[PDB]
């Protein structure tokens, strides 16, 4: 019963930074890999990252690094992406997502509803 | 631990002035911040730039980009070079030992100036 | 301890999915619980501070903190300075500041005599199980092992909290060992342990002078009332050559689990909480948080006494194995710190994510603390002993060795019963009290219940028993 | 180092779809459905388990670097786009049409 | 201080508003919480 | 630069409070150098300890806001000198020197 | 004057619950299984 | 609580271990169990 709640609707110009949020339920936040995952049409889904609560620590995709920061807020099961620089390619549905078992992250069972930007 | 200057009695004007200092019979020249000025006569001090033996200058801005600060490790000796002076820029030329007093660890930033203590001498060569 | 070599026995081990990782992450955490509860709740701590920085006396880590705070008579309150880190303290509303954590979760002050130095604990199963070390000396963590031995218990497993850097405990016996559950799975953690151990000399230079107020009936509030010389930072040594060396170690076996003409790059943690940012670890009931980004600074290309500082911050206020609800402050300890510690294993993480190859960069990773006790119990799986087999015959009716002939065919391993039968009741704090009698009595439990089993047949001395039952040719 | 062949496939409603997808890396690999305007959802996961809830229609793996997703009998929550993942790559996508 | 709730206009909840403590024991908030009449009783 | 009253005139036996302000005076410590005419200018208020100035001395510094007071007790015609300041950059990327105030003790 | 309550300084004081009597009863302190209680 | 538990399943294994000394003797379901072990003079 797990879903995942993003805000979204964010429509910024190039050279603005993005901020989205990914609200968590049904499951026990603090203990499960959350990955954000930016899907665009004509382009290949590319993964932004994931955040592994119970420590906060990240893994950016190699691409954005100096670009994407992740944060979280287990208090009140939230999850956060930024990206500091939008151009022009940055234009896509950036998805929050879980694996379907939290001892494998990538089987991503769990999506969110997304969140279109366009820039 | 004296300092004793070195340098030209005159100087062409729009030229490049060469000056030197001759640290004596200190023990730690290393940890120090060896620093020069610049003096008017009758008028302000002001500081023209300073080298520590790590390699790092700094030079005051209004004046960096004529002036050029070395120093010899091998031999305690403190030597600067100042490109195109001429008689409105100059001004007796005093070499000083700012010395820095080791609190903590160097590497993070633990040591603070103690201050130019010892001084030697200086001429307003020109002209 | 008594080490019983099994001579043939190969046993599929696998690190990532050890109870014993489980079991003993939810036993420290027992333990620092109960060793936390009967101390000073420090609810009075949680008012608005009047924090102004420390300063030099001509002009910044520390905080100078005024608080209107209660005493043992509650309509009276006294003005208490003390000096807060950074870390602790939140900005709130210039000058008005508040507890890290006081606005979500409970801050429980440590008892002042309660000791955090690791002391090493030796896991032990109930009699009737056994414990199995892998002693391949380049075992991969998981699959199959094939130098297998049977101990009742573990080596003295220091309890020992570290983040990026795993300190003190075990060290490769050959080469620096690189175990991930799946090396190309970005989303695990690379756990390193080392060969070589790296000194890691890490102090807090301030000569903290603390002091003790009392913030209710019986409560006593331990703090830093002022620095007896100059406020420095603490910080961690660790040298050039013998750290630049580890790296080259870490490297060539990283190499060989990737391509051989890969750049390895050591790059900072990219982001998380300072218990995964930096380096955090208990020096002498300190806790200290290294940046060490100094050490993870390097591009490795295929083909003195100089010491790299790492500057580390201090916290009092410490949310460690972070849990919604629960903090601890660490009081603050009279004098200077110094201690000393080997640097035995690293946690790494690759990126990835790239579809450029020939470049993967490796950052520390906190993670969760159940890597820093895999990296111990990397050796050990838990197994129930099943003393009573059956097997087709012709009849009609010390410790030493004690699960030796395991790898051996049957028969062989027949005429060990005796040594294997004994030692199945004795073997080879309230929370570990209470781990003491289900030991006690799960052991009971599976010994009577395999002694009643061979009563019940028939068999109830007798070691080898032949019974009445004809051999189906539909078991074997 | 995912590459995936049918890029836009056609296909009327009834007819079997091969979904293939070459691997540079060994790793379980996942399939999943994204419909136009909603969220992807896995479909495939571990090389050939269904995700919960997915109808049988939808199997195929390999013991080799190359799998083959097999969708049969397609229906009216079917032909949107299908990706190929192994770890953080997702491959190219393979839009699923009449 | 708790009024009924209502219909704006004219005459089972309570609208109560208190003196509520906060993160910070210095600290006080005014709270307006609704409340059932069975949940509390008259000083 | 730091801004210096051009003099000041005390009488012998009085203190002496000769002052510098600027904005990087606020955060690096602020030395003073006493220079006679035909002399160095040797140091009269350097820094010893990072969390005090301090300094047995017959002189003394106090720091207020943008503004460094040095502050010369008992001031004698052997005092009588041009008075400096100096101090860092806020990055330490140069160091800022005053222009000077005249003591003369009249 | 102002007073204070002796121990408030140094121990929280707990109040006894008024249904709490403090009269001795006799208490019989049993031998475990495998023991025995021996009696001069 | 805890401490009479643990007398109790001290109880259990002060029990178990006599009968499991008696079974490695042979003994453990004869109460009086003679066997063959001389005894030596000097114990008395
Ligand atoms: C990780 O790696 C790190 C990098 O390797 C490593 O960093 C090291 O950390 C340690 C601390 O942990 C640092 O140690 C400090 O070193 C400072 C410098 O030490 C040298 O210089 C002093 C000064 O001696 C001068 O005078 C004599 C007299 O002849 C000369 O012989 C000297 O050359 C020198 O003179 C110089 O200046 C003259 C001025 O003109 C020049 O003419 C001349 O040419 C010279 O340039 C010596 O004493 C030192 O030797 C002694 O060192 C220790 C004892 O200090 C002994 O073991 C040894 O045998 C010698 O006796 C050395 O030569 C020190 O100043 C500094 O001392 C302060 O801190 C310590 C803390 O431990 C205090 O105990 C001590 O009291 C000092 O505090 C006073 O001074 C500081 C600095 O001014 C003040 O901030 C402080 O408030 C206090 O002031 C008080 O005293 C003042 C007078 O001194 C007074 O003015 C004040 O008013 C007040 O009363 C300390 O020892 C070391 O430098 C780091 N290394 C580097 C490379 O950065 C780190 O430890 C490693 N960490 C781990 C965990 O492993
Ligand atoms: C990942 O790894 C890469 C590769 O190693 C790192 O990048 C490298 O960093 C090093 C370190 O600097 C570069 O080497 C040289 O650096 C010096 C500048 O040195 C800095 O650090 C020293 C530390 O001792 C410090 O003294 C310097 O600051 C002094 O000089 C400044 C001059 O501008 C001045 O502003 C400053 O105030 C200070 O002077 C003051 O103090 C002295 C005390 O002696 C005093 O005498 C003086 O009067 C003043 O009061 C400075 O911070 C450069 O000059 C060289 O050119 C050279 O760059 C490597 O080049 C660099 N490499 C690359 C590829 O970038 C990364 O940092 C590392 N990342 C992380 C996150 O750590
Ligand atoms: C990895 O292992 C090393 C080696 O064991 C360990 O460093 C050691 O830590 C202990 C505890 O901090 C140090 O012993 C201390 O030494 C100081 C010296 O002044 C003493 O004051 C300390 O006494 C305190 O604790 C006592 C507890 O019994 C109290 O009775 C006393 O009042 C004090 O509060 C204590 O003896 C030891 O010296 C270091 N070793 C070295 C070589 O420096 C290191 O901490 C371990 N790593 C980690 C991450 O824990
Ligand atoms: C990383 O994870 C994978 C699991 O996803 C680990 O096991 C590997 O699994 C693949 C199948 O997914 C195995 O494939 C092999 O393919 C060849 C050619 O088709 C075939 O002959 C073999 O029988 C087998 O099916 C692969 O061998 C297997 N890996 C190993 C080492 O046996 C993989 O091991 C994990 N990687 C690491 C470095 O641990
Ligand atoms: C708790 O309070 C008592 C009473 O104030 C303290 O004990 C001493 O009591 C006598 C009573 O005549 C006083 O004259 C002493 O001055 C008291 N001593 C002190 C040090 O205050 C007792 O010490 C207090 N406990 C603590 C822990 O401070
Ligand atoms: C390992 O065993 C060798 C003999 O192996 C035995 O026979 C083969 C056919 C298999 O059935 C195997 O499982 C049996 O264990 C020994 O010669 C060798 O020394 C043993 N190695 C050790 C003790 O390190
Ligand atoms: C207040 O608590 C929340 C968690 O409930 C935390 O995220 C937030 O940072 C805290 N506030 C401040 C000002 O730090
Ligand atoms: C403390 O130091 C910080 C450094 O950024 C500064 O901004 C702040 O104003 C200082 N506060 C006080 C009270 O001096
Ligand atoms: C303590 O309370 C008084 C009440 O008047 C207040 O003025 C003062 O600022 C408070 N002190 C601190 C340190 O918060
Ligand atoms: C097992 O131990 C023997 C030495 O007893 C050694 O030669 C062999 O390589 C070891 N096996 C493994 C897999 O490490
Ligand atoms: C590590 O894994 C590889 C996978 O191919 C295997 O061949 C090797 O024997 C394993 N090493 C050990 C020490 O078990
Ligand atoms: C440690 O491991 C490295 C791996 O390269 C090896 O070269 C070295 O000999 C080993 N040293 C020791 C002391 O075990
Ligand atoms: C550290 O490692 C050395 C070998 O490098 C070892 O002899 C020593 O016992 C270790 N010390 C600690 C405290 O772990
Ligand atoms: C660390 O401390 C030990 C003694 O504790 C000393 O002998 C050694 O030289 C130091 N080494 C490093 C690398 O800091
Ligand atoms: C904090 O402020 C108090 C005010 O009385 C002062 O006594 C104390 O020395 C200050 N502490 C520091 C570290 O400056
Ligand atoms: C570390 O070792 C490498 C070997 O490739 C060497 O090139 C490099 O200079 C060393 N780095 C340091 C900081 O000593
Ligand atoms: C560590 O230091 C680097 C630069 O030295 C800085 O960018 C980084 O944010 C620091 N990390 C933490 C966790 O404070
Ligand atoms: C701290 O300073 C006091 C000043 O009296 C001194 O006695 C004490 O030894 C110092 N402690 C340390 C650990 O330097
Ligand atoms: C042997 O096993 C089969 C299958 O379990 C069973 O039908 C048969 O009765 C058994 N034979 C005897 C002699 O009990
Ligand atoms: C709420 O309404 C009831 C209606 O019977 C009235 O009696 C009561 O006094 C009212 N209370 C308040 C607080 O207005
Ligand atoms: C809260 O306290 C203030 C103190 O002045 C008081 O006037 C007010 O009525 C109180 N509010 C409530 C809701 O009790
Ligand atoms: C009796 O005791 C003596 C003591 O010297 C010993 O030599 C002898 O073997 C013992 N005999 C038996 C039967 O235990």
């Amino acid at each position: 019963q797990v879903q995942l709640v993003q805000s979204g609707g964010q429509m910024k110009k190039p050279g603005e930074s993005m901020r989205i949020s990914c609200r968590a339920s049904g499951y026990e936040f603090i203990d499960c890999t959350l990955n954000w995952i930016r899907l665009a049409p004509g382009k290949r889904p590319e993964w932004m990252g994931w955040l592994k609560p119970r420590g906060g620590a990240v893994n950016y995709a190699r691409p954005l690094q100096g670009r994407v920061t992740m944060t979280r807020d287990v208090y009140s099961d939230t999850a956060f992406l930024e990206l500091r620089s939008l151009t022009v390619d940055d234009t896509a549905v950036y998805f929050c997502t879980r694996g379907k078992n939290c001892d494998y992250n990538w089987d991503f069972e769990h999506w969110g509803r997304g969140t279109p930007v366009i820039v | 631990v004296q300092l004793r200057e070195s340098g030209p009695g005159l100087v062409k004007p729009s030229e490049t002035l060469s000056l030197s200092c001759t640290v004596s019979n200190d023990s730690r020249p290393s940890d120090h911040s060896w620093t020069w000025v610049r003096q008017s006569p009758g008028k302000a001090l002001e500081w023209i730039g300073d080298i520590h033996y790590n390699g790092a200058t700094t030079y005051n801005p209004s004046l960096r980009s004529r002036v050029r600060i070395e120093l010899d490790q091998s031999i305690p000796r403190f030597s600067l070079k100042m490109t195109s002076m001429t008689a409105a820029d100059t001004g007796m030329y005093y070499c000083a030992r700012n010395a820095i007093r080791i609190y903590g660890v160097v590497a993070l930033g633990e040591w603070f100036h103690y201050g130019m203590d010892v001084w030697g001498q200086g001429t307003a060569v020109t002209v | 301890p008594q080490e019983i070599h099994l001579e043939n026995v190969t046993e599929e081990f696998n690190m990532w999915k050890n109870n014993m990782v489980e079991q003993m992450h939810e036993d420290i955490i027992s333990l620092w619980d109960q060793s936390l509860k009967p101390c000073v709740k420090l609810t009075p701590l949680c008012v608005t501070l009047q924090c102004t920085n420390v300063t030099n006396n001509i002009t910044g880590e520390l905080k100078n903190c005024s608080f209107n705070m209660t005493t043992e008579l509650r309509d009276k309150k006294q003005k208490v300075y003390s000096l807060f880190y950074r870390l602790d303290v939140v900005q709130i509303n210039n000058k008005e500041y508040r507890l890290i954590n006081c606005n979500t979760s409970a801050i429980t002050q440590a008892c002042p005599k309660v000791s955090f130095e690791p002391i090493p604990i030796h896991y032990c199963a109930p009699a009737g199980f056994a414990i199995l070390k892998c002693k391949d000396k380049k075992f991969n963590g998981t699959g199959p092992c094939q130098n297998v031995s049977t101990v009742q218990c573990t080596h003295g497993i220091k309890p020992v909290v570290s983040t990026q850097l795993l300190l003190n405990g075990s060290l490769a016996e050959e080469e620096v060992i690189i175990r991930s559950e799946n090396i190309t799975n970005n989303a695990k953690n690379i756990l390193v342990q080392l060969n070589t151990s790296v000194q890691i000399n890490c102090t807090r230079p301030n000569n903290n002078t603390v002091k003790s107020i009392r913030i209710g009936p019986g409560q006593a509030f331990y703090y830093t009332g002022d620095i007896i010389g100059d406020i420095r930072q603490a910080h961690c040594n660790v040298s050039k050559a013998t750290w630049n060396e580890t790296l080259g170690k870490v490297v060539k076996q990283l190499r060989k689990h990737f391509g051989n003409n890969t750049i390895i790059r050591f790059a900072q943690s990219s982001g998380g909480d300072l218990e995964v940012t930096t380096h955090s670890f208990n020096c002498g009931g300190e806790f200290f948080y290294c940046n060490t980004s100094g050490l993870f600074n390097s591009t490795w290309i295929s083909n003195s006494n100089d010491s790299i500082t790492l500057p580390c911050r201090i916290k009092q206020i410490i949310n460690m194995w972070q849990r919604i609800g629960q903090a601890m402050y660490a009081p603050p300890i009279q004098g200077v710190i110094r201690c000393v510690s080997n640097i035995t294993g690293l946690i790494l993480t690759r990126d990835g994510g790239s579809t450029n190859s020939t470049t993967e960069t490796f950052r520390p990773g906190g993670g969760d603390m159940r890597d820093n006790w895999r990296s111990e119990l990397y050796k050990y799986k838990v197994v129930k002993i099943e003393p009573l087999g059956v097997a087709p015959t012709r009849c009609k009716r010390v410790s030493l060795g004690f699960l030796g002939a395991a790898g051996s065919t049957m028969g062989a391993a027949s005429m060990t019963l005796t040594v294997q039968a004994r030692n199945l009741l004795s073997g080879i704090d309230t929370h570990w009290g209470i781990k003491q009698l289900q030991a006690r009595v799960l052991a009971v439990e599976h010994y009577l219940r395999d002694q009643q089993l061979l009563g019940i047949w028939g068999c109830s001395g007798k070691l080898i028993c032949c019974t009445n039952v004809p051999w189906n040719s539909s078991w074997s | 180092v995912l590459t995936q062949s049918p890029g836009t496939l056609s296909l009327s409603p009834g007819e079997t779809a091969i979904i293939s997808c070459r691997t540079s890396q060994y790793g379980s690999l996942a399939w999943y459905q994204q419909r136009p305007g909603q969220a992807p959802r896995l479909v495939i996961y571990s090389g050939s388990t269904r995700a919960a809830g997915i109808p049988d229609r939808f199997s195929g793996s390999r013991w080799g670097p190359d799998y083959n997703l097999t969708i049969s009998n397609l229906e009216s929550g079917d032909f949107g786009v299908y990706y190929c993942q192994q770890y953080e790559f997702f491959g190219q996508g393979t839009k699923v049409q009449v | 201080q708790c009024t009924n709730v209502t219909n704006n206009i004219t005459d089972e909840l309570k609208n109560c508003s208190f003196n509520m403590t906060t993160e910070l024991r210095d600290k006080k908030q005014k709270v307006y919480s609704l409340f059932y009449r069975l949940d509390v009783v008259q000083i | 630069e730091l801004t210096q009253p051009p003099s000041v005139s005390v009488s012998p036996g009085q203190t002496a409070r000769i002052t510098c302000s600027g904005a990087p005076l606020t955060s690096r410590f602020t030395y003073w150098y006493r220079q006679k005419p035909g002399q160095a200018p040797v140091l009269i208020i350097s820094r010893s300890s990072q969390r005090s100035s301090g300094w047995s001395g017959r002189f003394s510094a106090s720091w207020s806001g943008t503004t460094v007071t040095l502050t010369i007790r008992g001031v004698q015609a052997d005092d009588e000198a041009d008075y400096y300041c100096q101090s860092s950059d806020t990055s330490d990327s140069y160091k800022m020197f005053g222009g000077g105030t005249k003591l003369t003790v009249l």
